[PDB]
This record gives structure tokens, C-alpha cells and sequence, in this order.
């Protein structure tokens, strides 16, 4: 009994702690000190003095000036909500989807726990041009990027493709593709059109820069 | 494993508890469907102590699972784990027994209250259950590998480490393990890696597959060939195998 | 010992059986044929004697 | 199973390799027997027929088969195997066909049909004047063999009445041995196998160096020698 | 000769004896199985594992006996044909038969031959030669070889069309990648595959195997090696390594230089540990300097003993400008630029290492005249070594 | 386990009934209508593993089989220097390789297993 709720407790830390480095990897403004969140503080603020994981780690992440806004200046704030129910209905997505549009968020992440309804997911599209992303805490719990065999991904702006389209001459059908629902291009939230840039080791050079585009 | 625990013994022994222990099958010899009528009494007087001192409630049709000594070796003994694990898997009125685990033989009692429909729980219980560990998992071994790793003088050195091998691939969930370093795990079958870590990874994999198989002879090949070959063969965001449904499947020419 | 080889013993026996059977169904035809008439025997036997020799070789 | 019936290494290269195999040296094929002469013979010494046959009751029973087909069940399956083969051996039954018998599994297979391959060996039985197992061939059958050979080249008026094969086959000292009779016998590699028991063992000696090491005996009921 | 054979059977023997040892434990339910095995794969892979290294163990002996004058040994020696394991099966003891990497199965009831006895697995009877090509074989392990030469052609045969089949498939699945005239690689489809062949932009045929000092080495070897300091205690340069030896101390640009140098050193020595994870030195690398800075040095008759032309200052010049000058892109744009100067990384990392001011000034002593035909040198053949654009 | 139950009238077989009533179980032909007392507390048994005491069939005359290997081991019962052995018939890949001695004259089967 407590063993369950200890390990549920250190995945939903471990699950919170790679969505801050998502939210951070995207462009977001996050401080590396919350990202490195240690169990004993998770378990002080997020959870009540009964041991149930309390699901209120909402968080309202703005982009920075420095650099986000400069490269992208289309990127708003990012509203990451939590559910505490096991399983999600049709209903709570809707008072969900109400919820980002009153406060015309750009774009929300909404993470369930066991499955996603298919009535939910037929009106996930909806409510343009505001996009929903959805996320599972079981594949949250660790993080991909961090893993040897994932090299740095980088996204390129508007301009920057277009002036790599121009040195190289190339149509946009005239490069490597990359998939929609690959667990990358999840984690840093490509569109379509979108190109992304990867930098590798290999034996014969010392860096090797290759061009993907989401198709 | 982590790297702090790379050397410990203890630390790999409690490590390979993901494998999939199976439910009353690799454990169990035996099982009785003893009938008795009486719910609280009992025919026979292997039990009736521990049935005294445990004390629609009333089972006609009861259960029995003579198990074996193996459940102490290998796994954790638990006598009390496995009936609980049994409980929360089923729940309801399935009413169970626990042993003393020190009256020699263990045994394991279930009773159902509300013989056909017995025999479909009985197989619930006996095929379609897990205990613990990871599902798609059989075979676990475990090893010492030899690891170059720098010393702190700037030297590389050879240190020995653990490396555990599983039969079965379920990445998906061994990755979440705690305890093992989810940033080295590797997996021959390059399918599962794309689908929880990318087409790069995949890409990366594929290769080492490659080399592996290159290199297993003693023959050497230049790497730009099977990086061009990798390549290729994963220029869309998928495996494109060189076959009838693969390559030949594009929007090259037609005579070609 | 759960197989057994085939010399010039029952495939020549299986060619001569299927050879035989077609002779027996074109002398019982010629002799359906006949019952209107009359009957004699060496007409339908060395058409069919000349097809058995044509199998064979 | 291929040992003396096939040739280990005549075989064609390429996608016919293994498919096509070439009969051995001293490797014949049987033509077929009717059986009712060994129904007959089953029948008279003492066989249930399967008709009458109740599993309870009689269970120490050798099922007997016949070219695969079951008749029936006897009750001694050592008198009866003893009475085929001395009846096989004196000439009454065909020495092509086959007797196995499966003391574990209470079966006794007799096979007359054709395509079987079976090869000549030697017959080992216990003498009671040496103490000990040896061959059935004597040196006197050689002599006489060897006469025969000698004579047909010249005009020899029957000296022994052309001692042949075939004399060998009805004496009783040579029989034929399918692939699945060999399942339930022990060979011989060579003569030299068939020694005492001791056999000169525990013995210090002396012997080339040079010459091939053979293991050898290693057992003392042997069945079978063969040939070459 | 006698005694070696003696030893040879002696071997064989005991090899025998040990077996025989481990089937009697096994038989008494003693023996312990290996994790993940059962107590009949455990028992034959140590079996095996016994009769391999008694094999190997005779075959070594019966090498090691035969003479200087031997015309195999001779032929072994120089490489032309055979082997050891020629030599041991033709004069001590041939290998066990396997099938499949198998013992000799039981083909009849619990027996591998009518001769043997049932539920035996003596080595013998289970498929191990004991006698050698020479000596010659029994009747038994004769069919045991006749048994392992059918699978060996039956493999060929097999292995043939199956790799006849896949060479085909990849020809047809690769016929169209060819490499353009912007350094490119791409399809008939004109789609990029990689954008720039090998990653390098190098010929395949143009590479050799070179090792690099920097990985490698302590650090407190790499410091001695490489670290130059002028205005400080240790680690100072010999004034009679060059003519102007006790006049560069007390300079200003030189220790910076130097010490700027050392930083460089350092960060691609922390760069190459990051890359290669084993630490392996020896990779593949286009030009190969030794060769150059050799043939320099005998073409030039370097005294070894005179004090060099060369200066601090002109060495990390010619540096600089040879790394500036090799061109695999030869654009204008930043992007072009960007991966030129990112695709020589490994090649710089190896210039640097053996064209370093410590190396120059102590081991590979050139004159200012052999210094710049080595970079000449260098740099022709870098431009000669790369691909050709329209290759297939 | 013990033993398929047969009905005594006709020649079918008993599937077993509960007797709550008497509070009983009571085997059923349910064809002829024939019931009896049913005494037996064991209804069904399943079995996961197999034994190692199983040997073999042992038929008699197993020494006219002049295949299975002769050795010296003194029999326990009658301590005689004559015998045979074999393995064990159980066909799988986890059996052990116990050898089950049996004794030609007095006929008993004692195994190797000196654990
Ligand atoms: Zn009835
Ligand atoms: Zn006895």
C-alpha cells in the first residue's frame, strides 16, 4: 500500500521534472533551479499530509525575450495542466478546452494517465489556432532526449529555412522527412512544414549537421 | 546499472526483479479443488490450525496449490505477497488462505463465494495474471562486462561492470525501472527503439546492427558505405526495407 | 527404415495398371457400340494395343 | 540411419546435393512377400486374436503388427521372436523379411513388403565350448568357399556341390538386416571385437605407436559382426 | 617424433579422464546448472569446451615440435597457404565432428551407431576424432566427417543463392545515389540524402589508419609533451634546439601564442575524449603526416644536432594558413562555410596533434625550407583526397 | 485423479453433484438416473511438473535387450555384481540424467541419485 504510493509519487516527480525540461527545451522561460526539484520539496508542496498526489502542478510558462521572442515572434505562453482523473472524459476535455481559450493561451499540453478517450481526441483538432498537445505520464516518466542514441535537435525559423533552401537549392519535397508522431518531434512540438536541425558524432569528421523537415 | 552502483553485488542482485515471474506456473506442482462444505471447517487436518487461528460467506468448492521450495531460491519467498498479489487481481469475493511460510510445504488456499465456473477461474488465475517484473520478458542473465573508463589521473583504464541480457524486448517500460541507467540502455532490435526514442536513434542502431554483423567474421568495411546504406534506408521517417514493399514503392520513374 | 525406394518394379506396375484400365474403357465402349449390330473382338483390341505400346515408350 | 545402405560421400554438387543418393556396396532391396504365410504361422503358434482382446485383465500384452496392420496380442513375446528368426534362419520364411521387436513399448513389427533396404551380416551366437560369444563362419565354410571359388574356373565335378551364398543364407550363418531390425541389435565393427571378456585388459603391452588407436569392445552381447 | 606424440595422447587422455569425471558428477545430480541453461546444455557446452582446448593444446604442441626446415611450418610462416589448425588436424588430432554446432545427435534409440551402446555420451561415441589425418580414421568418426562435409556443402549451397538474392536486392535498391557538383549525395529523384558524401567530403580509396597522440596519453604526459612555457620554471624550451635559442624568453606575443595554443590542445583533446567514449586512437584519416614528415626529413638531411631556422611565431603562422587553406566545399554563403569548417574537425584535430611546437622543436626537426614543402605537401594531397564529383 | 468414476448400471461415467440438502457430494450418471454415496474429497487435480520415480515400464525379460549398457553396481536387495541402466524416458529438455539401475535377478530398480 505505501509502496505504491511511494512509487507513484517518485514517477509523478520524475514525469514533472521531464515536462519542465520540455517546457525549457522548447523555448520557454524555465529557471534550472525548479528543474532539478528534489523529492522531499515535490512531496512538501504537491502532496497534502494524507500521501495522495495531489494533480495541481499547474504551471503558466511565458517566452522569453532574450532570444524566443527575437527568433519566433509568434510564441505566446504555455498552459500545462495535470488531470486527476485515471481516466479522462469527454466532458472534463471540454471545460479543458474552455479553460485554454478564456485566457486565449497559444498552445496547452494536457497529460492523462492510463488512455486518451477517442471522443477526446476527435475534438482535440478543434478550436483553431490554438493547438492541444497530449502526453502520457508513463512515457513522461523518463526522458528521450537525454539518451546516447538521440543526438541535439535544434528547430530552424522561418528565415533560416528559407536561406537554407536557397544555398542548398532545394523544393521542400528535397529533404529527409521526418514523422508527425515521431517521439521527438512530440517533445519539441514541431508543425508541419517545420525543419529541424541535427547535430552528430561520426568517425569521420568531427560534427555532421543533417536537415529534417516534418512531413 | 547506475554508475555509483556499477561494482555493487547487492545492488544487481536486487536489480532483475523485472523479470516476468509467472503466476502459479513456475512455482506451483500441484493443484486440488478440495470440496468441502463446511466454510469454516475443514476435511483434513493439514490446515485446521492455521484455519484456527485465522478466526454469502460460505465457499462449497475450495482450492489448493501445493507450490514448492523454489519460491524461497531465485525470487523472494513472500508467502504473504503472492496471496496478496492474488487479492488485488481479483478482489471480490475471493476469499484466500496464507501460510505460515515455516510449516515445511507452503500452501496457498482459494475460496470463491457467490464446478464449471470454477474451472474458468482457476485458468484467470493460473494463465492470464502477472505477480511481478515486466511482461514480455522470459530469460534475464546476468554478467560482467570490461568498461574503458578514464582515471582521474587521465588514463583510460579497464573497469569491470555489471550488464544484465534479457530474452524479451519491452523497452517501453524497462526504460522506467528504477534503479538501471536509462541513458546506456541499448536493444538489438532496432523496430522498438524509433517508437520510444526516435528515427535518429533508430537510424543509429540500424547502423550498429549492421556493423555487428559486418564486423562478426573479421572483415572490414569502410563506414561511409553503411552510413550511406543507413541512410537511405532511412531518408523517410520509417525503416524503408529493400524489398518488393519498401524502395520499390516510391515516386521514382516507372521503368525503373 | 520409414521409407522405401521404387525400382523398376511398381512404377512400371502403375504405367501398365493405368495402360490396362484405358484398354478395358475403349473395349467395353466399342462393345456399347456394338450390341445394334454384332460383335467380333480384334478391332477396338489393336487400336488400343497401339495406344498401350505408345504409352509404354 | 544411412550407415551401410548409402554412400557417405558420393553425393552430386549444387541444388541436387543430398537429394540424390547412391546405393552402397552389399546393399540390396527387398521385392515383396505375401504375409498370410506369417498369419498363419503367428496363428498356429499361439496368437488372441484382436477380436477376443479386452485391454483389462491381460496387461502384459505385445501388440503384434503386421505390415503395419494390427492382428492381435500374445502373451510371451521372447518364444515367439526365438521361433520366427530360427525359422527365417532355416530357409521356411523369406530371408528378406523383417522382425523388430520393442521390449519397451510391448510391440512386435514383421514387415514382408517391398522397398525395403537391408544389408548381409554376420551371426553371433554363444558357444559353450569357447565360454564366449564367437562367429558363426568357420574356417572349414571359408575352406569350402574358397573351393567353390577355385573350382568353376576349372572342371571340377562338384566337389561340394557349388557351396554358395545362398548355402550360407539357409545354413543359418549370414541374415539380413533392414534399417529399422537395426534398432533392437548390437554390431561388431570386426571379428577381433568378439575376444574373451578380459581380452587381454588390465594388462601392461606393448604396441605401435604409430598404429591407429581403436577403443573396441566395451561390451559382451553382441548380436551382429560386421562384414567389412 | 615419439615424445611429442606420447604427449599428445598423454593430453588426450586426461582431456578423456575429465570428461569421464564430469559425466559421473553429472549422473550423481551434483552438478550445478549455469543460470538461464538446463542441466543437459551446461553439461555440453563444458564437454565441448573441454574437447576444444585439449584439440587446441595438441595442435600447439605438435607446432611447436616441428623444426625451421619443416616445408609446412615454412608455408604456414610466410602467409602463402595453410594454417595452424592444418597443421594440428594433419599431425596431432582432428576436432570433434559438430553439426550445426551440435554434438552427433542420437539418430537411432538413445544411440548415434548400431555399434555403440544405448544412453552412452563418452566422447567417442558422441563425434570426437581422436586420431589424426595421418594416423587415420575409424569407420566411426570417418562417417562422423562425412556428416560434417554434407552440412559444410549443404551451407555453401544455401549461402550462395541467399547472398546471390541480397546483392541483387541491394544493387537495384542503390543504383540511382550518385554524388554532384555541390559536394551532395542524391537520388535520381534529385532528394538529398546526405549533404556531403561520408560525411567528410573524402575518397574512400584516399584514407588510412592513423593514430592521434591527443586522445590518448595521462595528463600529466600530455602536459610534458605539449605544454611550452617561456617565462616560467619547467617544462622550458632547450635554447640550442633553435638559433635563437636565449633571446625568445621575456617576450610577450610568444607566451601568449603559446599558452593560446595549449588552450586549443586542450579543448580538442576534451572534444575527441567526448566523441570517442572507448578512447580509441587509431581511425581512419585521409592524409597520413608521418609518411610526409618522414620522407621530409630523409629527402632533406636533417643534421639533428644544429639548431633550427625555425620560430614560434612562423610555426603557428604556417599552421593557421594550412588549416585555412583546405577547402572540401569552396563557398561563400554562412551556411556553406559553416559546414566546410565544421567537416574538417578531425582532420585539424590531427594536424594540430602532429604539427604541435614541442614536436616540431624536438622530435621532427625541420628547417624553415622543409617546413613549408611539408605544408605544401600537405596540403596537395588533402585537395587531391577528396571525391570526385559524378561518382557512383 | 484416482479414478474416472463408471456408473455400475449401463457403463457410462459420473460427473459429480453437490448433496446441500445432506450437505454431500454424490456422483451422477445423469443418464440412467443412478446415484451413490460419493464419498471422496478430491473432485479434480491438476499436475504442472512431472516426477523423477516414474523410471520406465519396466517390462520383464528387460535383459534380453543386448543394447542397454551392463555395469557392476551392487544391488541393494540382494547384493548382486550384474545389472543394467538406462536414463530417464521422460522426453523433454529439463529432465536430469539420473541413471535408473535395475537389477536382472531379483528384480528391483534402484536409482544413482547419491545427492
Ligand atoms: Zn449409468
Ligand atoms: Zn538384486
Amino acid at each position: 500500500m505505501d509502496q505504491e504510493n511511494e512509487r507513484n509519487i517518485s514517477r509523478l516527480w520524475r514525469a514533472f521534472r521531464t515536462v519542465k525540461e520540455m517546457v525549457k527545451d522548447r523555448g520557454y522561460f524555465i529557471t534550472q533551479e525548479e528543474v532539478e526539484l528534489p523529492l522531499e520539496d515535490f512531496k512538501a508542496k504537491y502532496c497534502d499530509s494524507m500521501g495522495r498526489p495531489q494533480r495541481k502542478m499547474m504551471s503558466f510558462q511565458a517566452n522569453p525575450t532574450e532570444e524566443s521572442i527575437s527568433k519566433f515572434p509568434d510564441m505566446g505562453s504555455l498552459w500545462v495542466e495535470f488531470c486527476d482523473e485515471p481516466s479522462v472524459g469527454v466532458k472534463t476535455m471540454k471545460t479543458f478546452v474552455i479553460h485554454i481559450q478564456e485566457k486565449n493561451f497559444q498552445t496547452g499540453i494536457f497529460v492523462y494517465q492510463n488512455n486518451i478517450t477517442p471522443s477526446a481526441m476527435k475534438l482535440v483538432p478543434s478550436i483553431p489556432p490554438a493547438t492541444i498537445e497530449t502526453f502520457n505520464e508513463a512515457a513522461l516518466v523518463v526522458n528521450i532526449t537525454h539518451h546516447e542514441l538521440v543526438p541535439k535537435h535544434i528547430r530552424l525559423s522561418s528565415d533560416e529555412k528559407r536561406e537554407l533552401l536557397k544555398r542548398y537549392r532545394l523544393k521542400e519535397s528535397q529533404l529527409p522527412r521526418i514523422q508527425r508522431a515521431d517521439p521527438v518531434a512530440l517533445y519539441l512540438g514541431l508543425k508541419r512544414g517545420e525543419v529541424v536541425k541535427i547535430i552528430r558524432k561520426s568517425e569521420t569528421s568531427g560534427r555532421y549537421a543533417s536537415y529534417r523537415i516534418c512531413m | 546499472l547506475e554508475p555509483g552502483h556499477a561494482a555493487d553485488q547487492e545492488q544487481a542482485k536486487l536489480i532483475r526483479s523485472a523479470i516476468e515471474h509467472t503466476t502459479l506456473k513456475s512455482v506451483t506442482i500441484a493443484s486440488e479443488i478440495y470440496y468441502d462444505p463446511d466454510p469454516r471447517s475443514t476435511v483434513i487436518p493439514e490446515d485446521e490450525e492455521i484455519i484456527q487461528l485465522h478466526f454469502d460467506q460460505q465457499s462449497p468448492w475450495l482450492l489448493r496449490l501445493e507450490l514448492d521450495r523454489a519460491a524461497m531460491n531465485d525470487k523472494d519467498l513472500t508467502m504473504g505477497q503472492v496471496g496478496e498479489r492474488i487479492k488485488q487481481t481479483f478482489k471480490n469475493d475471493l476469499f484466500v488462505i496464507w501460510s505460515e511460510d515455516n510449516d515445511e510445504k507452503l500452501i496457498i488456499r482459494c475460496r470463491v463465494v457467490r464446478d464449471h465456473m470454477l474451472k474458468k477461474i482457476e485458468n484467470t488465475m493460473l494463465e492470464n495474471i502477472t505477480l511481478r517484473g515486466v511482461e514480455n520478458i522470459e530469460r534475464v542473465v546476468m554478467m560482467k562486462y570490461d568498461r574503458k573508463v578514464p582515471s582521474p589521473t587521465g588514463e583510460y583504464v579497464k573497469e569491470p561492470e555489471w550488464v544484465l541480457e534479457t530474452d524479451g524486448v519491452n523497452l517501453s517500460e524497462v526504460m522506467t525501472v528504477p534503479g538501471i541507467d536509462p541513458t546506456r540502455i541499448y536493444t538489438n532490435s532496432f523496430i522498438d527503439i524509433m517508437e520510444v526514442l526516435g528515427i535518429e536513434a533508430g537510424r543509429a542502431a540500424l547502423y550498429k546492427e549492421v556493423y555487428n554483423v559486418i564486423a562478426s567474421d573479421g572483415s572490414y568495411v569502410n563506414y561511409r558505405h553503411m552510413a550511406l546504406l543507413v541512410d537511405v534506408m532511412t531518408t523517410q521517417g520509417g525503416l524503408t526495407s529493400v524489398t518488393r514493399h519498401g524502395f520499390n514503392r516510391s515516386n521514382t520513374g516507372a521503368l525503373m | 527404415g520409414k521409407k522405401r525406394l521404387d525400382l523398376a518394379g511398381p512404377l512400371l506396375a502403375q504405367l501398365f495398371k493405368t495402360l490396362f484400365k484405358k484398354l478395358t474403357k475403349d473395349i467395353f465402349r466399342y462393345m456399347q457400340r456394338t450390341v445394334e449390330e454384332a460383335h467380333d473382338f480384334n478391332m477396338k483390341l489393336a487400336i488400343n494395343a497401339k495406344t498401350i505400346t505408345s504409352g509404354l515408350k | 540411419t544411412h550407415w551401410g545402405l548409402v554412400c557417405p560421400a558420393e553425393t552430386p554438387e549444387g541444388q541436387a546435393c543430398g537429394l540424390v543418393k547412391n546405393l552402397s556396396l552389399m546393399s540390396c532391396i527387398s521385392v515383396g512377400t505375401d504375409p498370410m504365410p506369417i498369419i498363419t504361422f503367428l496363428s498356429e503358434w499361439g496368437m488372441e486374436p484382436l477380436e477376443d482382446y479386452v485391454p483389462h485383465q491381460s496387461p502384459d500384452a505385445t501388440r503384434v503388427f503386421v505390415n503395419g496392420v494390427w492382428h492381435g496380442v500374445h502373451r510371451n513375446p521372447a518364444r515367439l521372436m526365438e521361433t520366427l528368426r530360427t525359422l527365417r534362419r532355416k530357409g521356411d520364411i523369406n530371408p528378406e523379411v523383417s522382425m523388430i521387436r520393442d521390449i519397451r513399448e510391448k510391440e512386435l513389427k514383421i514387415f514382408t513388403d517391398a522397398g525395403r533396404v537391408y544389408r548381409p551380416l554376420f551371426i553371433v551366437e554363444d558357444d559353450e565350448s569357447l565360454g564366449h560369444k564367437e562367429l558363426k563362419v568357420r574356417k572349414g565354410h571359408i575352406a569350402k568357399l574358397m573351393a567353390t571359388e577355385y573350382q568353376d574356373i576349372e572342371g571340377g565335378f562338384e566337389d561340394v556341390e557349388e557351396y554358395t551364398w545362398s548355402s550360407l543364407l539357409n545354413e543359418g550363418l549370414v541374415e539380413y538386416i533392414d534399417a529399422e531390425e537395426e534398432e533392437s541389435i548390437l554390431i561388431a565393427m570386426q571379428p577381433e571385437d568378439l575376444e574373451p571378456a578380459e581380452a587381454n585388459e588390465e594388462n601392461d603391452l606393448d604396441v605401435d605407436p604409430a598404429k591407429r588407436i581403436r577403443v573396441s569392445h566395451h561390451a559382451t552381447t553382441f548380436t551382429h559382426c560386421e562384414i567389412h | 617424433d615419439g615424445p611429442t606424440m606420447r604427449e599428445i595422447t598423454e593430453t588426450i587422455a586426461e582431456a578423456k579422464k575429465k570428461v569421464l569425471d564430469v559425466t559421473k558428477e553429472a549422473q550423481a545430480n551434483l552438478l550445478t546448472a549455469k543460470h538461464g541453461m538446463t542441466l543437459r546444455e551446461s553439461f555440453e557446452d563444458n564437454v565441448v569446451r573441454f574437447l576444444n582446448e585439449a584439440r587446441d593444446k595438441a595442435g600447439r604442441l605438435a607446432e611447436v615440435n616441428l623444426k625451421d626446415l619443416n616445408n609446412v611450418k615454412q608455408m604456414v610462416m610466410a602467409g602463402s597457404k595453410g594454417s595452424f589448425i592444418n597443421i594440428a588436424q594433419m599431425s596431432a588430432c582432428v576436432g570433434q565432428q559438430s553439426v550445426e554446432g551440435k554434438r552427433i545427435a542420437f539418430g537411432f534409440v538413445d544411440r548415434t551407431l548400431p555399434h555403440f551402446s544405448k544412453d552412452d555420451y563418452s566422447p567417442e561415441s558422441k563425434g570426437f576424432v581422436e586420431n589424426s589425418y595421418l594416423r587415420g580414421l575409424t569407420p566411426q568418426e570417418f562417417f562422423f566427417h562425412a556428416m560434417g562435409g554434407r552440412e559444410g556443402l549443404i551451407d555453401t549451397a544455401v549461402k550462395t543463392a541467399e547472398t546471390g538474392y541480397i546483392q541483387r536486392r541491394l544493387v537495384k535498391a542503390l543504383e540511382d545515389i550518385m554524388v554532384h557538383y555541390d559536394n551532395t549525395t542524391r537520388n535520381s529523384l534529385g532528394n538529398v540524402i546526405q549533404f556531403i558524401y561520408g560525411e567528410d567530403g573524402m575518397d574512400a580509396a584516399h584514407i588510412e589508419k592513423q593514430s592521434l597522440d591527443t586522445i590518448g596519453g595521462s595528463d600529466a604526459a600530455f602536459e610534458k609533451r605539449y605544454r611550452v612555457d617561456l617565462l616560467n620554471t619547467d617544462h622550458t624550451l632547450d635554447p640550442s634546439l633553435l638559433e635563437s635559442g636565449s633571446e625568445i624568453l621575456g617576450d610577450l606575443k610568444l607566451q601568449v601564442l603559446l599558452d593560446e595554443e595549449y588552450k586549443q590542445l586542450v579543448k580538442d583533446r576534451k572534444f575527441l575524449r567526448e566523441v570517442f567514449v572507448d578512447g580509441e586512437a587509431n581511425w581512419p584519416l585521409p592524409v597520413n603526416i608521418r609518411r610526409i614528415i618522414q620522407n621530409a626529413q630523409q629527402t632533406f638531411h636533417i643534421d639533428h644536432t644544429k639548431p633550427s631556422d625555425l620560430t614560434i611565431k612562423d610555426i603557428v603562422l604556417g599552421v593557421k594558413d594550412l588549416q585555412e587553406n583546405l577547402l572540401v566545399l569552396r563557398g561563400k554563403n554562412e551556411i556553406i562555410q559553416n559546414a566546410q569548417r565544421d567537416a574538417v574537425t578531425l582532420f585539424c584535430c590531427l594536424l594540430r596533434s602532429r604539427l604541435a611546437t614541442r614536436r616540431v622543436l624536438q622530435e621532427y626537426r625541420l628547417t624553415k625550407q622543409a617546413f613549408d614543402w611539408v605544408l605544401s605537401n600537405i596540403e596537395a594531397q588533402f585537395l587531391r583526397s577528396v571525391v570526385h564529383p559524378g561518382e557512383m | 485423479m484416482t479414478t474416472f468414476r463408471f456408473c455400475r448400471d449401463c457403463n457410462n461415467m459420473l460427473y459429480p453433484r453437490e448433496d446441500k440438502e445432506n450437505n454431500r457430494l454424490l456422483f451422477e450418471c445423469r443418464t440412467c438416473s443412478y446415484v451413490e454415496e460419493a464419498g471422496s474429497p478430491l473432485v479434480y487435480r491438476h499436475e504442472l511438473i512431472t516426477n523423477i520415480g516414474e523410471t520406465a515400464g519396466v517390462v520383464q525379460d528387460i535383459g534380453s535387450d543386448p543394447t542397454l549398457p551392463r555395469s557392476d553396481r551392487e544391488c541393494p536387495k540382494c547384493h548382486s555384481r550384474e545389472n543394467v541402466f538406462f536414463q530417464s524416458q521422460q522426453r523433454r529438455k529439463d529432465t536430469s540424467m539420473v541413471l535408473f539401475f535395475v537389477c536382472l535377478s531379483c528384480s528391483h530398480i534402484f536409482t544413482s541419485d547419491q545427492k
